[PDB]
């Protein structure tokens, strides 16, 4: 609808830079594959927050049932590029 | 406080206010796991047909041939006219005809004797 | 849970919790998403009484 | 970019 | 307006009743009343086709400005000065409408005025 | 009134004539909003020059050119008003509907159907135009049933949407 | 009210398409500098429905809220008609300070693009008809009532005052 | 509180057969391959005549196609109305009924010549 | 949508303003408040009032027809 | 195309209304994470924006500007007559 | 269902969304954000199950009370503005099985490419029923997941209606 598509290189670069801007992450440990529970300290009421914070980012909702499945950067990208047709 | 919530048949109270949502003991657990059997059991029937590539037609649902069947042939055979069927068609099925018969008789009855009278204003009316 | 055997023709047909389609789950991957409804499922006897162009029995606010 | 557009058959 | 206030609020008597209006006749003063000069005639309204609404005192200034209207189209800015005199008549009209009302409300207190002496009295 | 006569009759027919190119296939596609847009402004021209003579020296006539049908003593024939209230809305509802379809270029523009979106605008407008120059009440009905039913074919515009059906 | 409300929807319009199908004034925000023409339309527009003097819509209203004073009326839907003014002007200011002022509150990415020359001459036109077409047409239709121009100042003034309040 | 790692699996394989199908959807070059159409004459004159985007040429293209437009559209059929109700609409009794044009103090007659008096003398106002 | 200019989305940045955008929007505006302040000058009578409106107690009795009380 | 996102190390609470609530949040024993996150929404071109009567007000520079002139040239106008 | 956790966390989601919306402005937000998170980590590490459930359900009711009458729903979330806005334009791929031969002249390439999926398909079927006739329990399938694919050169079982689904922006 007028709007640029979005590519797999872009939602990984705000994944990541949203994330960036959430004090409680190191940036300088951040990566891809950074599980948020097992490699960076974080409750699961913090995940509730970057689930939500990545809804606001991209504008729609992802439902509780798989908000609380992703536990990786990686894996966001991989359920907003799914849910938006993004194959390159 | 906070008001308690109360019901309706049209509007149904918050599964997040029921009870029995936070009362989880051993037998509901084994009731809800039990009930997602018959659902994955439907769903697996469901989806080796859906998924077939060899099939071109419609899936027959007999949970819908069930439906139609409940509410058009399966009415007649399971009444019984006692009291409350028998009111119920007499209030609903007679009443209204017997009310609309005063209401138009008396509004005719009033009409026609004006009319004969001659005081009912029929000056331009020429179309019936 | 069949209806009561009052003489009105329900017969052994299940009575199910007269609930809207709307309440259903939307995120669920239902069989058919418009009507909320899966195949084998057994339908509500007002069903086309609920489905969501109609009658809705969703909680209030008030 | 100019992907396919799955429609029903318009030649009918 | 303050007259309603008294009319349901209060002494209802002495306030005029709109619908009712005038009560006393036309003489009850005024040792010579003039009446009203209608400069317009009948044929003129009717020629000009004005709304049965608008056949009033003032119909001679409304029949001037539409004349002049039509004639000045398309310049729609002009017969400013025709619109100001019809409107003017209409204001006075309006007043004497206003006197009207002050009338039957003072006339009305004589009744109020002139009935306690001869009630109080005797 | 020969020229006030055939300039109010003009606007309503040229209204029509998308509609009926769109029929018979006498007309090219990727032009259709464009083209139904050309007819607005048109319309809209052609409306002010009896709007004119009303304001000018306050002309009215009524049309009464097809003989319908007769039930016994009532004759129905159609019949256009033009007067004080149809010689002021046509020309207002012409320019409104000139913006707005001008504004559905860019607003519809990645529509599929977004030349059915323009036959059913201008479909509505005629309708409009039916109701407001009505001179009896069988064809005020026409054009008041008929906005009626083109509110209910755009209001569900995005047909799948459940809401949108209701 | 045909020029300026229709104005005002395809002003909602351009907000609407600029933030990707966001319809809520809550996820709006700071389109008063980002959206310069859009906001001068909406603004014209509030101010027409509103019953800012001498624009489109003054010249119906107005006069209007005085006959309706000036009549033999019923008080309560006297009162209820100048109590709605009042509203007139609270939630006409409610589309410009949430959709226009403040910070922006809608998504991190969005094109926010009205340079589309169709979308400018469509709300040009009704800006120009939301501006003059009520003076115009005032000036021109002939009379067919006795227009009430003579009132207390509180009754001639009582739209002003309302809207303003 | 996270995918199983069959469930991981399941989607990695499901994720790269959707993506080559998403791949599969773009069109190539040449499609859509649409068959020969009989170009008209008077189309061909305008393609390469408005081969440059020239101001003053597609200004000729706008007043070209507005006029055809105004007569296709204006032109025949106000001449298609005017000869409707010209000789078959107001031939017939009570058809089109003008109402009768305003009279003024002052003015004349045109079918027949007559003056129609002036008023009566506005006493004052002058305010 | 389609036409016009090509405007570069940026990210959490204010967005790319044209030119003529600019200054069309502030001619209309200031349109309006010409427009507004021109019709105050000449008609402000539209909005405060057009005749002055009488006090009905100001009116003597005499000229309203009211004979005295005695009589 | 590929955006090319602006250096994330510019968006800092200070000198916004982000840092006056980190200020309160700080009075509680309480942090505010996402301060930085909502950042860009007070700096740049979006910093600083017009009130409610600056936005009526739109345009009565140039618009004064106007009517001034105009009603001194009908003044000099009507001065022939 | 949902076990205590999962449902904790949904209504501090809710908590949230609902807040948000109250608040409009993103600097109040971020305050009262901070404030209702405190609010969860007094009770965070709780142990009586039984009080945690008591707290759990009188927040319920404090949020009932408290939610907005009309909370913010994102434009494609059921109820929101644009929700199935596009429906209308989403086909199946079985409907190209029906193409007269002259629409498939004009994307030879596509259409090419496409029978390759449906052979694709074809022959990957007779596998994917055994790959769940073996690995069901003996009654039935006890939960609605799929297993992944074994066999290098498998396919997931029951792929083509979730690889194949329309766009969501079919047009
Ligand atoms: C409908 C489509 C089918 C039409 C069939 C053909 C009919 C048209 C031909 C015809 O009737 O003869 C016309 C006419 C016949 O002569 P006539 O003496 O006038 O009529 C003979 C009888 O009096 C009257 O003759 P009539 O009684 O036979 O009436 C003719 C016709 C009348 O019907 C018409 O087709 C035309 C009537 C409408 C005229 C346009 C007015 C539209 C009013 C608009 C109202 C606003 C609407 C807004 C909404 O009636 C019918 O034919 C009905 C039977 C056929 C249809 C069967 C039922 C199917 C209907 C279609 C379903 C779809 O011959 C002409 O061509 C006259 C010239 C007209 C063009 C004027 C051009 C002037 C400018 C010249 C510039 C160049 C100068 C160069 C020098
Ligand atoms: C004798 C010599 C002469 C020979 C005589 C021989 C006579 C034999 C009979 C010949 C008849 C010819 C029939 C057409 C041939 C086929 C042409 C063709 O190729 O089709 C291509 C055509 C376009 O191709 P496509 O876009 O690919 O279509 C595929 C889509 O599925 C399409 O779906 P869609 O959604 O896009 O549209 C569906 C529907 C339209 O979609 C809708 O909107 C449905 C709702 C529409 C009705 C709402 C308004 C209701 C009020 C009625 C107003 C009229 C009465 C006004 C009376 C007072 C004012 C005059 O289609 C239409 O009906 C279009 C017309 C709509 C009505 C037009 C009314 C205004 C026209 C102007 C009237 C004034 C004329 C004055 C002329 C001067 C005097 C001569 O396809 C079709 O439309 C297929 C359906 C064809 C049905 C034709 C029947 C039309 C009936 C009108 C609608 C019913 C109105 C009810 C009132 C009835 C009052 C009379
Ligand atoms: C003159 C009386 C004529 C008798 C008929 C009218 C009386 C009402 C009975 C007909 C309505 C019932 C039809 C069956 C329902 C079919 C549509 C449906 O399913 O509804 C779903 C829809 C639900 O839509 P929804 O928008 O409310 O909610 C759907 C859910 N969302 C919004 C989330 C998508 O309801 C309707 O559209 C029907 C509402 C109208 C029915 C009530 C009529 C009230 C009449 C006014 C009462 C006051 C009198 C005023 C004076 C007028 C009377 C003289
Ligand atoms: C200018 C003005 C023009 C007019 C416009 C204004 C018109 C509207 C006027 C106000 C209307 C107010 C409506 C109030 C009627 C409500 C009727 C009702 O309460 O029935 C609801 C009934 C509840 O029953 P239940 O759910 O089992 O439990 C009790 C919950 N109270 O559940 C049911 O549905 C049963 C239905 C029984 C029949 C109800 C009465 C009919
Ligand atoms: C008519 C006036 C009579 C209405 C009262 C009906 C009679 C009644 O109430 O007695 C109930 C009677 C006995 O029932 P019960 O004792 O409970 O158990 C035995 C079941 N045979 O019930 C019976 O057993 C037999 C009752 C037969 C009554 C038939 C008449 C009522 C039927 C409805 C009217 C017909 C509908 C017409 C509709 C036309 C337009 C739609
Ligand atoms: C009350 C509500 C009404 C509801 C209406 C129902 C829907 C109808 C749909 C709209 C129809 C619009 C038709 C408008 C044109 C009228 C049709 C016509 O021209 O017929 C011939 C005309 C009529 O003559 P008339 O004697 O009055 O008809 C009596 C019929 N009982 O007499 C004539 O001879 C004129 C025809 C000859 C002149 C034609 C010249 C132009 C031809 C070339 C262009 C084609
Ligand atoms: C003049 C108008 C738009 C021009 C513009 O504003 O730039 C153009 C746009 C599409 C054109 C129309 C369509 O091409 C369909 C028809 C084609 C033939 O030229 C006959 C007239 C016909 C009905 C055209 C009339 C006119 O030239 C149109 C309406
Ligand atoms: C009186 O004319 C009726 C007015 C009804 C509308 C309310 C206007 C405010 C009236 C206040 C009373 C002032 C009395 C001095």
């Amino acid at each position: 609808s007028d709007a640029p598509p979005l590519t797999l290189e872009g939602i990984k670069d705000r994944v990541l830079y949203v994330l960036k801007l959430y004090d409680k992450i190191d940036p300088e440990k951040l990566s891809v594959n950074s599980h948020f529970m097992k490699d960076l300290g974080l409750d699961s009421l913090d995940q509730v927050e970057i689930i939500m914070a990545m809804e606001d980012e991209f504008g729609f909702e992802i439902p509780d049932i798989d908000a609380e499945k992703l536990m990786c950067p990686q894996e966001i990208v991989d359920y907003i590029a799914d849910k938006k047709d993004v194959y390159e | 406080s906070f008001p308690k919530y109360e019901a309706s048949r049209l509007s149904s109270l918050p599964t997040t206010l029921d009870p029995a949502e936070y009362d989880i003991s051993s037998e509901t657990r084994k009731a809800q796991a039990e009930r997602l059997a018959i659902r994955s059991r439907l769903k697996r029937e469901y989806q080796l047909q859906y998924y077939d590539p060899s099939r071109r037609g419609v899936i027959e649902d007999p949970a819908l041939v069930r439906w139609t069947y409940a509410r058009s042939a399966n009415i007649y055979p399971n009444f019984r006219p006692n009291t409350k069927t028998s009111l119920l068609g007499a209030l609903f099925g007679i009443g209204p005809l017997v009310f609309w018969y005063y209401v138009f008789k008396t509004d005719r009855d009033r009409k026609e004797k004006l009319i004969q009278e001659g005081k009912l204003d029929r000056t331009f009316n020429i179309s019936y | 849970e069949p209806y009561p055997d009052d003489g009105t023709g329900y017969g052994d047909y299940p009575k199910l919790p007269d609930r809207s389609q709307q309440e259903r789950d939307p995120w669920y991957d239902w069989d058919h998403p418009d009507l909320r409804l899966n195949w084998g499922e057994p339908m509500h006897w007002d069903l086309d009484m609920y489905i969501r162009n109609r009658v809705d029995t969703s909680p209030t606010p008030v | 970019k100019r992907l396919f557009i799955i429609k029903p058959s318009g030649f009918y | 307006g303050a007259h309603l206030a008294r009319r349901y609020l209060g002494d209802a008597s002495v306030e005029p009743d709109p619908l009712r209006m005038p009560t006393f006749p036309p003489d009850y003063g005024f040792p010579e009343r003039k009446e009203r000069e209608m400069v317009a005639t009948q044929q003129e309204m009717n020629d000009a086709q004005l709304v049965l609404q608008q056949r009033d005192y003032c119909a001679h200034y409304l029949i001037r400005f539409l004349k002049c209207k039509r004639d000045s189209f398309p310049n729609f800015l002009a017969c400013k000065h025709e619109r100001h005199d019809w409107d003017y008549c209409e204001h006075l009209d309006y007043v004497k409408r206003m006197k009207e009302f002050e009338r039957e409300r003072r006339l009305l207190q004589r009744k109020k005025r002139r009935e306690q002496r001869e009630a109080d009295m005797a | 009134m020969n020229m006030f006569s055939s300039l109010s009759l003009v606007t309503l027919l040229l209204l029509t004539m998308p509609i009926m190119m769109m029929s018979f296939n006498t007309y090219k596609p990727s032009n259709y909003p464009l083209y139904v847009k050309t007819a607005i402004s048109y319309a809209f021209i052609t409306s002010m020059i009896p709007t004119m003579m009303f304001i000018h020296s306050g002309q009215e006539l009524i049309i009464s050119n097809w003989h319908w049908l007769t039930i016994q003593t009532l004759k129905l024939s159609l019949s256009f008003k033009m007067d004080y209230f149809s010689m002021m809305f046509i020309p207002v509802a012409l320019f409104v509907t000139w913006s707005i379809m001008e504004f559905s270029m860019w607003y519809m523009y990645s529509d599929p159907n977004i030349n059915k979106f323009f036959k059913y605008l201008l479909l509505f407008l005629i309708t409009m135009l039916i109701l407001v120059t009505a001179n009896n009440l069988f064809q005020l009905f026409i054009g008041w049933e008929g906005v009626g039913i083109m509110s209910f074919l755009l209001i569900g515009w995005w047909y799948g949407r459940a809401d949108a059906n209701t | 009210h045909a020029f300026f409300k229709a104005m005002l929807f395809m002003c909602s319009g351009s907000i609407i398409h600029s933030l990707n199908d966001e319809q809520d004034i809550r996820k709006m925000g700071g389109l008063f500098k980002a959206m310069p023409f859009t906001t001068t339309a909406l603004i014209v527009g509030s101010l027409a429905l509103t019953g800012m003097p001498f624009l489109t819509g003054f010249y119906s209203k107005d006069l209007i809220i005085e006959a309706a004073n000036t009549s033999y009326t019923n008080a309560w839907a006297l009162l209820m008609t100048l109590i709605a003014t009042s509203f007139t002007a609270i939630y006409s200011t409610r589309i410009i300070f949430f959709a226009l002022l403040g910070q922006p509150r809608f998504p991190t990415l969005v094109n926010i693009n009205e340079n589309n020359p169709l979308l400018i001459n469509s709300i040009k036109r009704l800006l120009i008809g939301s501006l003059f077409a009520g003076y115009i047409i005032s000036n021109n239709i002939p009379p067919t009532t006795i227009p009430q121009m003579t009132m207390p100042y509180y009754l001639k003034t009582t739209a002003l005052i309302v809207t303003i309040l | 509180s996270g995918y199983t790692p069959e469930e991981k699996l399941r989607l990695q394989q499901l994720r790269e057969l959707r993506r080559r199908w998403l791949k599969d959807q773009e069109l190539s070059p040449r499609e859509p391959v649409l068959p020969p159409q009989r170009v008209s004459p008077v189309e061909r004159f305008w393609n390469k005549f408005l081969q440059d985007g020239a101001l003053w040429k597609n200004v000729i293209y706008k007043t070209y196609r507005h006029s055809i437009f105004a007569f296709t559209h204006v032109l025949i059929p106000v001449w298609i109305i005017h000869y409707y109700l010209k000789y078959h609409v107001t031939t017939k009794p009570y058809t089109i009924v003008e109402k009768k044009p305003r009279i003024f103090p002052g003015d004349t007659i045109l079918e027949t010549g007559e003056v129609i008096p002036p008023m009566k003398e506005f006493p004052d106002q002058h305010h | 949508a389609g036409g016009g200019a090509h405007i570069e989305p940026r990210y959490r940045q204010f967005p790319q303003l044209t030119r003529s955008q600019v200054i069309q929007a502030e001619f209309f505006s200031a349109t309006m408040w010409f427009w507004i302040l021109w019709r105050f000058w000449h008609d402000s009578d539209a909005v405060l009032g057009h005749f002055p409106y009488p006090d009905p107690s100001q009116w003597t009795d005499e000229e309203l027809g009211i004979p005295p009380d005695d009589e | 195309s590929k955006m090319e996102l602006p250096d994330y190390k510019q968006w800092k609470i200070e000198g916004t209304p982000l840092e006056t609530v980190q200020e309160k949040l700080a009075a509680r024993g309480l942090r505010d994470p996402w301060g930085r996150n909502e950042a860009w929404r007070y700096m740049g071109g979006f910093a600083n924006n017009v009130s409610f009567v600056g936005a009526l007000l739109k345009g009565f520079k140039w618009g004064f500007a106007a009517f001034v002139v105009a009603i001194g040239a009908e003044y000099y106008l009507e001065s022939q007559k | 269902y949902l076990t205590h956790q999962q449902k904790v966390l949904r209504l501090y989601k809710r908590a949230l969304r609902h807040l948000e919306s109250w608040c409009i402005h993103r600097d109040k937000y971020r305050y009262f954000a901070c404030l209702l998170r405190a609010r969860f980590d007094e009770h965070k590490n709780e142990k009586d199950m039984v009080k945690a459930t008591q707290l759990l359900r009188e927040a319920e009711e404090e949020f009932w009370h408290g939610q907005h009458p009309q909370p913010y729903i994102f434009p494609e979330s059921p109820g929101g503005t644009s929700y199935e806005r596009y429906e209308c334009y989403k086909v199946p791929e079985w409907c190209l099985d029906d193409w007269h031969p002259s629409e498939k002249a004009m994307y030879p390439d596509y259409f090419a490419k496409r029978e390759q999926w449906k052979k694709l398909r074809r022959e990957s079927w007779e596998r994917e029923v055994k790959q769940l006739q073996e690995e069901t329990p003996v009654g039935g399938p006890r939960t609605e997941a799929l297993p992944p694919a074994r066999k290098q050169g498998d396919l997931p079982p029951l792929w083509w209606h979730i690889v194949t689904r329309p766009r969501e922006r079919p047009m």
